Formats: structure tokens, sequence, C-alpha cells
């Protein structure tokens, strides 16, 4: 069954900063980086001619890199020149790399990425509709810090798990860093039929790489592989930012609230509710 | 067996035949008539010409024909020598008929309406669905050896008399019997036939069958479900007042030429109202495959999808051997009726 | 693990027996006779029971196609 | 189609690994395998150990273990790996050849075979050096199975053709006719076609100076990659070479000009295995210029033509005056009794209808398609795909021209009680496996998918 | 040339909620030949779709089904949030035929009742597929329908290839007068986009109803698998959900818990209600003459965007379907997909 | 009497072999509607007419620019427009 293997990897020169800040600056990417170029020429390999592709993600922006937008208008020689494209792409990127780089670090363009990919791939199966391509997709994460939870990616996350199941798309997530189960990607992977491995650092991924990430293209006969259980308790209270379990959801905003509510205009859109209906909640 | 159904009222409608002497130049409503009275050497009595000297006399609008062909255009042409009606009608049966003299009898009725093309018509929702099969009769070693040993056209009846194929009958026999169906056979066969009857057991039409035994076992075929099979011999065509066609089967194909075969087929298959089955004309030809007529089987297969029957083929029968009577079923017997058959 | 291999000849016992009728012509090559309507062969000479089987068809026969 | 599989297999243990010598043929052996097989040679090519079976078990659970089967019965019976009943258990690894052969043909390795091609200014253009190629087979098609005019010069292919039996025509009186072998190599469309020659040429030239690790190394050489430069004159051994030239003038080596260059890297050497799009004075329409017609009423209604095409839809069918788009012609019993003299079954040719003729045939099939298959299950009538009126007749008459049958398998014996044996049944006849069986007996000639199951189940 | 909208006088509330309960038409008319194997067959065809495609974007909702055969109207699947007992139920539909008479007195008359239960909250909704061009009233239906209007039961219907003044009159009756619900076919695309639109909530101008503050909790899902046991299906199921109050094993359903009885969701469903409740702005068609962007697209890379000036081709216009709030180009295909599937505007997602 | 406004619609059928001479001695109106092949039909074809008449007839088919031919929106259509054709 070719299989589209499309991989994306977020590089922000703080978060790649992050991985050499992790542990001992013991390999950057690179050991990460040589593992993808040999992870991306096997699955290529693996179905019948089954394609692949890559997009990045600046600190300030997102880029394609092995679909290569049209730009002049060994081993098989086909993993050559997808390495070496991709390998000539990237270090395209990291001339694109400055302070102006480095300054827009306040977003993670990983929400802008990953929507545009299912774009892409809404694209191909558009036309690729002779030899269905049983694609599926990857990521992998270098975990770094100064946001515990960044919030502010949180529905495009979610929304797009719909268009990924409904496209029917299983989802694998690689994070590499440190020990933060990302519940919204936990929760993703858990979503639409994905394998969590939370890697270390510095451990050359090829072995975690090849034994996890491959489950799904087709096959999916086989034990995912995923990390622990993928609790589905979503997020803080809006108002509060603590996890709610008993839920107190305000109106048409659908914000969610913990037993904190205002009892008025809950703290996501101008919405009364009836002091009743806040009686009545609070009749218990 | 119409025109009371139909709207007509046979008092004004004279039938002569100058042995029929009827009400000519009194007769007050529309008539019926005959060619061989209307003009022939059969001009035979004056009736025949008093009706042609009313004929004449009275001014007719119309004049409905039938089967003009078969009888002399020369007499149609006396029938258009002395009258001088206004409009005829000219209810050909033959795309090309003896009477298409250079001056063809559609330029003296009328223009060609109908035609050939009977699809345009036909399928209005006029017919009914007939359903057409054959089924291979299995091979056993004698008619081979029969087939071998001869090759003239002896072997007729000797892939006609399979006991099997006898049996494959009596199926549709207890089948149409248990569906509440009534069976055809076409089978020229006199003593494989009165072999098979008796191997059946039921009131029978047979080979030279009485018509009044005919009419009863009719009576009691169609009308009493009792007697469910028949089976016209050669004598049905032509010509009886052919009974009525929901489970047809055919087991003499020589029957040449093949435009009797055009003939039997729409002569034999008769209509029915019966909406109790699926397929109210079965049409059905018991053949002993690896026979003689396998080529001439095949010659009646074609004919049918020309003709546009629906059409099938049963050799996987329902209870084949589960049948009753499974008399003669061996290959010895089948070869016992064969020696029984090379008599005939 | 046991896995008795062969040439299972199944048809009708008629020509079955025709064709063994043809295989006692030929030395008996039919290792086994699963029953009326399987024969179990040596595939060494089955070859040459259809050719004798032809043969003797085409002894037979001749083909007459009136 | 011979299954070219199967010989690779026969040819000896050490042979094999003597083919495995380069990466080249490690890499190349492994394409073919089963995907189960597939999955069970790269785990043990890098982890530089050997696994117990239980563990190969219990990585495949239920059905999908028939291909478990698959993958570990075509895996030993060409020997790239050893069984190894070291304690009594079964320790599962590569035939070290294999492994690191594909280990370093995976990770750049020494597959100098395999990296014989030279790259250089590839002048060969996509329409350039093929045309020839594909007009050779063009050529020696006509030639094989008799074209108008049979333009087929391989003096080298003309003797294997009649010295392999290819086509059952009179080699002795220079007829090239589809014969049994002649209508099989009417069936093999590119794969199996391409297979069944390959076999031809190895069984014909094997003699004297075959080199087959060096022929397998030369042939997986040429098909491998585009040789380009230094592959005819470099990447090649001496019989190589001359099997390269005789590729070349066969067409497989599309061996540029000058008889002395680099291996001409024909399309012809990819299509043997690719399995893929097929389509290869300076005029040629196409792609759908072929035509033919097929339909209910059994007549051809030919719009557009191919010479050797329409003579071998002659082949079947009665020619009688080519007309400007038609070709006079009507198929009918008799017109399939032209190839079921020539013993032809009407199995093969079912196959080639619903393929060949498509190219006037695309609507006509198309209309058939319907997609009806979805709708099957809703719509339990299938909308004529593929066209059943023709094969019963085809059968009948394939029926008419008949009364020889056999089966495959082994009769199966130790069947105890009944409760096994109705166990047995009931589930076989939920994957598939059993022809023929009677409880009376205890006795059915089938495949052994039965026995393995019942005896894994056992056992483990 | 642009066959695209002016305005959205509704992302405000959209009904989230919902209680719609499809009813079919069995009766002699489906048997008539207009639709390709009858208006009958492929009628339920679209339905099966519009089933999958109603709970897939209204999976907080229920649905009930039922048939119109001889004057009688007669329910088939139960008013449910599982679509695949009325899937069943619509499977087994088919194979018995249409047969007497639509009395849509009598559909309307168990419809009403039927949603009774519904609370307030979730909204009271029916979707008629008439067929057929007569009826057969057990009673008054004004009666009804006035009864209808009155239990606050919006009704849009879709007839065939024809207008009817009493389901003009339904539709405009108990939509609030705004009559926009008796919309019909002329075409089986043209029903097929009559299925697939009445799949989002029905808004047009909300009146000020009570705006209830709904408390439920969120099921997680069991490991323990060889302890294959359930507490809403009393059956070996290998691990099912726990209801957050009840404490009972619930299989895999957004369905309430069947112990303690709160609504039982995970996070899935409301983020449909949210691009349901705030979708987009349409992406403008850019003019070909005033664009002047990058020869490509923005979602993807669509190098094709012209082929500066030709006479014709160019002159017709420019594949820049941008949106505007980001004010990004878009080929048609993503503009279109962007529109279609994820709203999730790529340019103006990332600023 | 059938039609009322200008969104009422309906089938005006004239039924006998005389009215193909008199579509003269119909009004303008009515005779503007009446075109040279809807002239003696037999019974079949004025059926499937009919048809799709009153499908394409059943479809809102409510432009509201071309409706501003046709209706002369507010008061400014009438004074935009007849305004300037006071010529
Ligand atoms: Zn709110
Ligand atoms: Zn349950
Ligand atoms: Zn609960
Ligand atoms: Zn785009
Ligand atoms: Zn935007």
């Amino acid at each position: 069954s070719p299989s589209l293997l499309t991989v994306i990897i977020e590089i922000a020169p703080k978060l790649w900063t992050t991985f050499d800040e992790e542990g001992n600056e013991k390999g950057s990417i690179i050991k990460v980086l040589e593992a993808l170029i040999v992870f991306l020429n096997a699955h290529l390999a693996f179905n019948s001619a089954n394609k692949v592709a890559v997009i990045a993600a600046y600190s300030q922006g997102i880029k394609y890199l092995y679909p290569e937008s049209t730009s002049a208008l060994x081993x098989y020689r086909r993993f050559r020149n997808v390495d070496e494209t991709l390998v000539e792409e990237i270090y395209k990127l990291f001339e694109l790399e400055k302070k102006q780089i480095e300054q827009n670090s306040q977003r993670s363009t990983l929400a802008g990425a990953m929507s545009a990919g299912l774009t892409y791939v809404n694209r191909i199966s558009k036309e690729s509709v002779t030899t269905s391509l049983k694609s599926r997709l990857l990521v992998l994460t270098c975990g770094s810090g100064s946001s515990k939870d960044e919030i502010f990616q949180y529905i495009p996350i979610m929304n797009c798990i719909f268009s990924a199941t409904k496209m029917k798309c299983p989802i694998d997530v690689v994070k590499i860093g440190g020990s933060k189960e990302s519940t919204f990607l936990q929760q993703t992977t858990d979503a639409t039929n994905g394998v969590y491995l939370h890697v270390e650092s510095t451990e050359g991924l090829i072995q975690y790489l090849a034994t996890a990430m491959f489950i799904d293209p087709s096959l999916r006969p086989i034990i995912v592989k995923p990390n622990h259980g993928s609790v589905d308790f979503r997020t803080s209270c809006y108002l509060t930012g603590r996890v709610v379990a008993v839920g107190f959801i305000c109106s048409v905003c659908l914000c969610v609230l913990s037993i904190i509510p205002p009892g008025n205009k809950c703290p996501a859109c101008d919405s009364q509710f009836d002091e009743h209906v806040i009686a009545k909640l609070k009749r218990k | 067996q119409f025109l009371q159904w139909c709207t007509l009222q046979p008092e004004n409608c004279a039938v002569f035949t100058s042995d029929n002497k009827e009400m000519f130049q009194t007769e007050s409503g529309l008539v019926v008539s005959t060619y061989s009275m209307v003009a022939n050497t059969r001009n035979r009595s004056h009736d025949s010409q008093k009706v042609m000297d009313f004929l004449t006399g009275r001014e007719w609008g119309f004049i409905i024909l039938d089967e003009v062909h078969v009888v002399p255009a020369a007499m149609f042409r006396r029938v258009v020598s002395t009258i001088a009606a206004h409009a005829k009608l000219g209810l050909t049966a033959t795309l090309v008929r003896e009477d298409d003299k250079i001056g063809d009898l559609n330029f003296l009725i009328g223009p060609k309406l109908y035609e050939a093309n009977w699809m345009e018509l036909s399928q209005k929702g006029h017919i009914a669905n007939v359903q057409c099969a054959e089924v291979w009769c299995p091979m056993t070693a004698e008619f081979y050896q029969e087939y071998l040993r001869e090759t003239a056209r002896k072997r007729m009846l000797l892939y006609i008399m399979n006991p099997t194929k006898f049996q494959a009958c009596q199926f549709l026999i207890q089948y149409h019997e248990r569906r509440g169906d009534k069976i055809i056979v076409f089978s020229d066969n006199v003593y494989a036939l009165q072999e098979y009857a008796l191997k059946m057991g039921k009131p029978f039409i047979y080979g030279s069958t009485p018509q009044q035994e005919r009419m009863n076992i009719l009576q009691n075929f169609q009308y009493n479900d009792q007697i469910n099979t028949i089976f016209l011999s050669k004598v049905g065509d032509t010509s009886i007042d052919l009974p009525e066609a929901t489970c047809l089967i055919q087991i003499s194909s020589h029957y040449g030429s093949r435009r009797q075969e055009a003939q039997r087929l729409g002569r034999i298959l008769r209509a029915k109202r019966r909406n109790d089955e699926g397929f109210n004309a079965f049409f059905y030809s018991l053949v002993s495959k690896d026979t003689q007529e396998m080529y001439y089987s095949t010659k009646r297969q074609a004919f049918l999808v020309d003709q546009g029957y629906a059409f099938k083929v049963i050799t996987h029968l329902h209870g084949m051997e589960n049948i009753p009577n499974l008399a003669y079923a061996s290959p010895r017997e089948r070869r016992e009726l064969l020696q029984e058959v090379l008599l005939k | 693990a046991r896995a008795r291999k062969g040439a299972l000849v199944q048809c009708d016992p008629s020509i079955k027996a025709l064709i063994l009728q043809i295989d006692a012509k030929m030395s008996d090559i039919v290792l086994e006779e699963l029953d009326d309507t399987h024969l179990l062969v040596n595939p060494s000479k089955v070859e040459f029971v259809k050719h004798e089987l032809n043969r003797l068809l085409s002894k037979n026969i001749y083909n007459p196609m009136d | 189609k011979h299954s070219v599989t199967q010989y690779l297999e026969e040819i000896p243990q050490q042979v094999q690994n003597r083919l495995y010598t380069s990466p080249a043929t490690c890499l190349a052996i492994y394409r073919i395998l089963p995907p189960l097989a597939k999955f069970f040679i790269m785990a043990m090519v890098f982890n530089e150990n050997e696994v117990p079976l239980l563990d190969l078990d219990k990585w495949v659970n239920s059905n999908g273990k028939l291909q478990f089967q698959n993958a570990i019965k075509s895996m030993k019976s060409l020997h790239l790996l050893i069984p190894n009943k070291s304690s009594g258990t079964l320790m599962i690894n590569l035939n070290p050849t294999f492994k690191i052969s594909l280990r370093n043909a995976l990770t750049g390795g020494e597959v100098q075979n395999s990296f014989g091609v030279v790259v250089e200014e590839n002048v060969v253009s996509l329409d350039l050096l093929d045309e020839y190629s594909a007009n050779k087979w063009e050529t020696i098609l006509h030639f094989m199975v008799g074209t108008p005019l049979a333009k087929i010069p391989s003096e080298k292919v003309l003797n294997l053709l009649k010295h392999s039996k290819l086509m059952e025509e009179v080699n002795s009186t220079g007829e090239f006719k589809i014969t049994n072998e002649g209508f099989q190599f009417l069936l093999q469309e590119i794969n199996s076609q391409l297979w069944t020659l390959l076999l031809q040429y190895l069984k014909m030239i094997e003699t004297s100076k075959m080199d087959l690790v060096d022929v397998l190394h030369f042939i997986f050489m040429l098909g491998a990659l585009e040789v380009g430069k230094a592959y005819k004159i470099d990447a090649l051994s001496e019989t190589q070479r001359i099997m390269l030239q005789d590729m070349r003038d066969y067409g497989l080596v599309f061996q540029k000009h000058s008889n002395d260059s680099i291996f001409y890297p024909t399309k012809l050497a990819l299509m043997l295995t690719s399995d893929t799009k097929t389509i290869r004075g300076l005029k040629n329409q196409d792609i759908p210029d072929g035509s033919l017609i097929v339909e209910t009423n059994f007549k051809i209604y030919s719009y557009s033509n191919s010479p050797l095409q329409i003579a071998v839809l002659s082949l079947f069918v009665h020619l009688k005056a080519r007309f400007v788009n038609m070709v006079l012609g009507q198929i009918t019993r008799e017109s399939i009794r032209r190839a079921l003299t020539n013993g032809i079954t009407a199995d093969q040719i079912i196959a080639y209808l619903e393929t060949h003729a498509h190219p006037q045939m695309r609507r006509l099939a198309e209309e058939k398609l319907e997609k009806k298959l979805e709708l099957d299950p809703n719509c339990k009538e299938p909308l004529q795909v593929l066209p059943p009126t023709v094969v019963d007749q085809i059968r009948l008459w394939q029926l008419e021209l008949d009364r020889v049958i056999t089966y495959e398998g082994s009769l199966y014996s130790d069947f105890e009680t009944s409760q096994e044996y109705n166990l047995l049944s009931k589930y076989a006849q939920d994957i598939g496996v059993l022809l023929w069986k009677d409880d009376k007996k205890k006795k059915f000639f089938i495949s052994k998918e039965g026995n393995s199951q019942v005896l894994d189940f056992a056992k483990r | 040339k642009k066959r695209t909208a002016k305005k959205n006088i509704t992302p405000y509330q959209r009904g989230i909620i919902r209680s719609l309960i499809l009813t079919l038409d069995c009766s002699e008319a489906m048997l008539e030949k207009d639709l390709r194997p009858n208006r009958h067959a492929m009628i339920i065809q679209y339905a099966i779709d519009f089933v999958h495609e109603f709970f897939d974007q209204n999976p907080i909702s229920q649905m009930g089904i039922i048939i119109m055969r001889n004057g009688l109207a007669q329910l088939v699947s139960q008013v449910s949030g599982n679509p695949q007992d009325h899937i069943d139920a619509l499977k087994s539909i088919r194979k018995q035929e249409p047969k007497g008479n639509p009395s849509l007195q009598n559909a309307l008359e168990m419809a009403r009742g039927l949603l009774l239960p519904v609370p307030a909250h979730c909204t009271r909704e029916v979707l008629i597929v008439f067929g057929s061009l007569s009826t057969t009233d057990p009673g008054d239906i004004h009666q009804t329908i006035d009864s209808l209007v009155s239990e606050k039961i919006r009704v849009k219907v879709l007839g065939l290839s024809a207008q009817v003044a009493i389901c003009k009159e339904l539709c405009k009756a108990t939509n609030y007068g705004d009559e926009s619900f008796y919309k019909i076919l002329l075409d089986e695309t043209h029903l097929k986009e009559l299925f697939n639109e009445a799949v989002t909530p029905l808004p047009v101008n909300k009146i000020n109803k009570g705006f209830t503050l709904v408390k439920m909790g969120f099921p997680t899902r069991i490991f323990e698998d060889t302890p294959t046991f359930c507490s809403c299906h009393s059956k070996l199921v290998y691990g099912g959900y726990f209801c957050p109050n009840c404490h009972s094993k619930v299989c895999s359903l957004p369905t309430v818990c069947p112990c303690c009885d709160l609504m039982l969701i995970l996070s899935t469903h409301l983020a449909r209600s949210y691009h349901h409740l705030m979708p987009l702005k349409t992406f403008a068609e850019v003019p070909t003459t005033e664009k002047f962007r990058s020869e490509d697209c923005f979602s993807c890379q669509s190098r094709f965007p012209x082929x500066x000036x030709x006479x014709x081709x160019x002159x017709x216009x420019x594949s820049r379907y941008r949106c505007e709030d980001c004010k990004q180009e878009f080929c048609v295909d993503c503009d279109v997909f962007i529109h279609e599937i994820l709203h999730n505007c790529p340019g103006c997602e990332s600023k | 009497r059938v039609l009322r406004g200008k969104d009422d619609y309906g089938v005006m059928v004239l039924a006998d072999r005389r009215f193909s001479r008199k579509r003269s001695q119909l009004p303008k109106w009515i005779a503007q509607g009446l075109s040279d092949a809807d002239l003696n039909l037999s019974t079949d074809m004025a059926i499937s007419n009919t048809k799709q008449f009153l499908r394409t007839m059943a479809q809102p088919t409510d432009p509201k620019d071309q409706e501003g031919v046709s209706v002369w929106s507010y008061e400014d259509l009438i004074k935009h427009q007849n305004s300037r054709k006071d010529q």
C-alpha cells in the first residue's frame, strides 16, 4: 500500500537551544536529523514507491523542505535526492536564522505548519485518486521550556484532529525533551489512532523511530506502542486554570468554568446567566 | 376465440364459406368473410358470388385483411378486381411475402406504419416476460457409443430418449404442480414419449392424442391443476388451437426449416393470464449434452436471443436426482432405453 | 504431520471407470481411488493416460461432425 | 507464469549465497518475499542476533498467521536464513551474506555490482533508445506469435523460443505459433511474460560459460538501476557483457549504439519486475491507439487497431475484410475454437479481454464497471462487471472441449474423532482451504494450511 | 462570474444541542420512476449519507426515524444518539417496498409527542422528505400544526420536484413565520446537497429563550480487557468508560451515563460546535488585474495562478481566492478545502 | 385568471385543432408566451413540457438584481433609470 509519509519537524533556535540545554550539549538535532534522514529513506522504500514530504517551522514561520517549492523558475539515488534536497533546503533555513527569527518567539507556528499539511494531504489524496495512498504522518518536537502549558494553540490542535479523524489518518507523535507529556498532543495521538513516544534527548531515535512510528501506514493490525494512559479530563477551567472534573460550562460561549463561576459573564464571553439558573446551580 | 371477447356482436358478421351460406346483402353491421370465398377456384356457391355481388353492391369503407400472402394476390387482386371499397387493412405477417409484386400490396392499402422495428411498440407494455431455458442432460457412454457408431441423423431420438431427460421433465412436473403452473412439452417421439408418459403417469396429451382426450387433459390441465403436464407432438403445429404456455419444453430440434422454428417458438408459446409465476412463459429444451444436436441446440439458442425472449440455462437442477420416478436413471437403462429407441 | 500427496483425479465414475479402464490400460498408475468421484494417481503417467484416452477416443470418436 | 521466485529457491543454498555475494543481489532478493517475510528479514538484519520462533509466532496474532506460514516457508526454501535446532528450540537468523550485504547496501555498503553503474551525460532521452527496444519487442513479438511480418531477428532469441518450446510453432518449419507454452506467452503480460522469457534463455544459455551469480549479478545489475555510463562497458562481466550485449540485442539492454558504451539501461530491464506503468517513422499514436470490439452481441466493432494486435486478435477470430476502421471479424464458438484446436484453454483469454482491447473498450468496460462492488452488498445484483455471459460460453465451449479433471494438495489421515474433523472442516470453510471431504472416509486431498494451524494451536 | 454568498446573518447562536427526528416515505409514489432505482431506493441511499453526516457535525444530538406506509406512519428507529441503530433500521427498510399513502397527519402527530421528553436546552426538530402528492389526515392538521408550532418544534421539509402549499405553510408556520424550509430539489445532487445542508444547526433569527446552564461530566476509558465487563450492556466488553459521577463501566459512547444519568462527552464534540458557532469569513475571489500577489497559493503552494497575458485566458480570472482577515491568497482548491474541512484559516492562524 | 402577479405561474393549455390558427387572435401578452413549436402539440409532449416547467418554476430563482430589471427596485430603479429615460 503506497503510504505517503510526510514528516513535520519544528526547529526554534531557542528550542533547539533547549535540546542543547537539556543534559549536556552532547549532540544537537543532528543526531535526530541523521536519524530522520535515514528514516525518511526507509518508508520511501517500504511501500510501492510510496512518496514522502517535509515541512518545518521557524521561530517566526514555516516552510516546505523536501517538497521543495518551485525555485528554478548513493543508496538507490532516490534516498540520495530525498536526503540531499532536504539537507540543502534545511541549511537554507538555518541562514534564515538571525535575531529577527530569534525575535518572534511569542508564538509557536507548530499550529500553522500542521494545518498547512492537512491542506497538502487533502491535496495529494485529491489528486492521487489512482493508487489511493494509505498515507500517515509523523511528529518530532524538541521539548523546550519557559511555557508550562502554552494554551494559546489549543483549538487548532483539536479541530485538525476532526479533519484527521474525518480524513481517517492515524497520527504518531515522538517528543524529544524534558518529560512533559503534551496532554493536548497526548490526547491527539490517542484521539486519531496514533503512537506516543516521549523519547529522551540524546538517544539515537533510530531504534525508537523504527519500532513504534512504522505502525500505521496501511497496516494497523499491530499493537500501537503509545506512551501511558491518554486521560481526557480536558483543559483547565478557563477562568480558574485548574483542570475541572465536574465542569461548569457557561452558555453559547461554552467556556469551561470550575466551581468558580462569577455567576455573571463567564470569563470568555459576555453572557449573563439567569441568576435563577445560577441559583439553581447553587441549590446544592 | 376473440371477436366475442372483442366488442363485436357476430349477429352482424356473416361468416361465409359458400358451404357456409349466411346473411349476405342483409348483414346490418360489420362482416367477416374469407379469401377462398371472396375469390378463388373455391368460388363455390352463389352465396360466395352474392356476398361478392353484395360486396360490390354495398360500398365498404375499410377492409381488414389477415395473411393475404398465403393465398395468391391474384384473388386478392380479385377482391381488388371487383368491389372498390375505400380502405383495406394489410395486417401482414412476414416482411417479405409472395405477394411482394413490384406493385406491392403496401401501395394499395396504405403506407408502412409498422415494420421489422417491433421495438418501439410492443415494449410500450403489451408483451409480458417470457423465460427460455436449455438443460444439458448429462452424457452416458452409450449415447456417445451411439454417437460414435452412426453419424446419421438417426441419433435423433437416441438423445431424445435420455431417461435423465425424462427425469428433468418430471421435476418441472412436480415443480409446476407444486407451483400450480402449467407445462407444455414439445416431443414428437411416440415410443420414448409413451415410455416417458408411461414413466410420468398423468393424463397426458401425446403422439396422436385424441382431441377429446387432448381437450379432456387440457380441461384437466388449465382449469384443473392436477394434470399439470401435457406433451405436444408435431401435430400441434400445424395446427391445433394451441394451448396456453407457462412452461414450454422442446425435445425435438430438427423440425426444419428454421423459419418454422420462429413459427413454433411463436406458435407453441401461447399467452397466459396467470401472473402467480415470475416467468409466466417458460421455454425449455431438454438436450442430451455431448450429442448430435449440440450443433442444433446451439442453433436454437441464437434464434431466441435474436427473438429477444429472456433466456437462461439450468443444468444445476435443484434436486435433480431427488425427484420421483428415477426410472431408467442408470446409464444401463438409458442404454436400455437407447436400445429401445434405436428401434424407433 | 501427515500429508499424503498425489494426483487427485475427481470426475464422474464412468470417465473414472473409463480413465480407470484407461489407467488399467497402462499399468495401474492410479495410486488410490478415493471414491466413485475421486482418484489418486501418480503424476508421472497421468499425461499418457489422457494421451491414450485421447487416442482411444481419437480411435473411438474420429469426429464425424455432421 | 513460471514464478521465477521458485527458481531462486531451486538454485542450491550456496549459489543463492553466491548470488547473495553482491549487496545488489542481497537488496534484490528482498523485495519479492511476502510482506510478512520482508518484516522478518529486516528486524534480524540489524540486531545482530538470532530470534526464537515463539517470539516470531507471538509477533503474528490470528488470521494473517497464514502469511506467517507464507513468510517462513518461502524464507527457508531459498535459504537466506538458517533455522537452528540449538536446544530443541528454533533459532532464526539470516543467511548472513544476505543480512549484511543488505545492511551494507542499506547503509551505503560494498555493493559494487550494485554500484557498477556510472553517471555521465545521460544523453539517452525519454523518447530515445527505447523505441528501438520497444520496437525490438514489437518486431520479435510479431515474429514469435506470428505477425504479418515476423521481423524478430534475434537468432539467439529464436533458438531459445524453439529450443525452450516457447511458442508451439514449428521451429523446424520456422513456425512462430502459440502452443500451450505459446498460449501462456499470450497470458503473462509484462512481469509474467518478462518472467517467462528470462527463464527460457537461462535454460538455453546454461550449458557453458554461464556464471550464474555473474549472470544474476549482471541481470540484476542492468535491471537494478540505469547502469547508464560504464554498465555495458565496465559494470558487466565477460559472460555478463555478452549477456548484456545479448540483452542489448534482445533489447533488454537498451545498449546504446557503438555496441561498446555504458549499459543502455532500457526501460525493458525495469518492467520485468516493476509491475507498474507499462507504456513504452516519427509517429506513434497512443496510448489508446490500439482498439478492438467485444460486446454482448459477441461481435468485433474495431475502430482503432494495431496490425500485430489485430493479427493476435485474428489468432482467435476470423478476419474477412479489413475496412477503414473495422476489420471484418466476428467472435463465435467457432472463432475461439481456432485456439481450442491449439489446446488454448478459455482461461487466460478471460483475463486478456478484461485488460486488452480496453483502449477502445474503455467506456464499454467503464460502463460495465459501474462501481458495483460497494453497491454489491447494497444492490445485491452486480452490474455486469466483469462480463459473465462470454465466459460461460467459453466455459461451455471449454466444457465442450474438456472432460479431464484433477486436484492438488495431499491426502490426509489420523483424524481420530468426528468432533475434530467437524471442527476442522467448519474452520476450513471459514478460511476456504478444503477442496472435497467426507466424514465417512476422514480423508481429503487439499492444502496443508489446515494441518499447520491445528499443530501450531496444539503445540503453542 | 461567481456563485458565492453575500452575508451570514447567523453566526451567533446555532442550535448546538439537537433532537432531529427524520421521517421517510414508504408509499406507492416512491415506486414511481424518476429517481434512478426509484424515488424509494435512491432517497434511502442519501438518507444513510445524511445520517452519517448529521451525527458527525451534531453528535450531541439524537434522531428517530419514521416511515410513511399505507396512510400510517411507523417508527423504525427510536430517537437516539446512536446512529447505528438508525443505520441498521434503514438497512432493513429499503428491503421492504413503499406502499400506500402518506398520511401526514399521522406522521406529524407521532413526531410531536416523540419530542416532548426532549428538554428545553435540546432542540426539537422534524425533517419530512415528502415525495407523494396527496395525504390522508386522521384529524385536523391545522390543529396539529397549531399544536406543533405551540410545542416549539420547527419544521423544515424537502418536497420532491413539486411545491405543496401546506408544507409551504408547515415550514412557514413552525419556523417562526420564516418560510425558508420547504426547499425542494430538481436533482439527485440537488437532493444530495439537500441532505448535506440539513446537518448543521438551523438558526434564522433566534428568540430570547432560557439559556440554561447544563451540568455534565466526562467518562474515561477502561483498561482491563480480561475483566471485560459492562454496566450499560451487561456483557463482556474488553474495556469501556466510567461515568464521572455514577462510577459504572460504560462502553465507548458519547451517550449519557446509565447509572447516574449525566451526559458523557470527552472533548471532541463541542469543538464542532465552535466552528459551527463562530465560522470564518469567505475567501474573497481577488480581482484579476488588481491582485498582483505571489504567483502561488498560501495554504498549499500552487504555482498555477495565471499564464501572464493570454488575450482570453488571462482576462478571465486569476485563481487567487483569498481569505480576508488573513489577507492571504489561496488556490480555489485550498480556498475550497480551507472552507471545506478545516475551517482553521491557514493565514489567519499564523500571525 | 390563474395568474395574479409577476410571482404567479401556471399552465394555460389550449386543447383544439383550431387553436393552431387562432394564436394571433389571443392577446399579446398571452401570444408572446405561445411560441411556434407549441402549436398543435399532441397531448403527450404537453405533459413533458409542463413537467419541466413545474420543476424549474418550483426552484427559487431570485437573482434580486435581474429583479432590479423587472421589479424596478424601490423608488430608485424607477427614479434612477426612468428619470434617465426622459429622453
Ligand atoms: Zn461563555
Ligand atoms: Zn456497554
Ligand atoms: Zn455516571
Ligand atoms: Zn492551495
Ligand atoms: Zn484568513
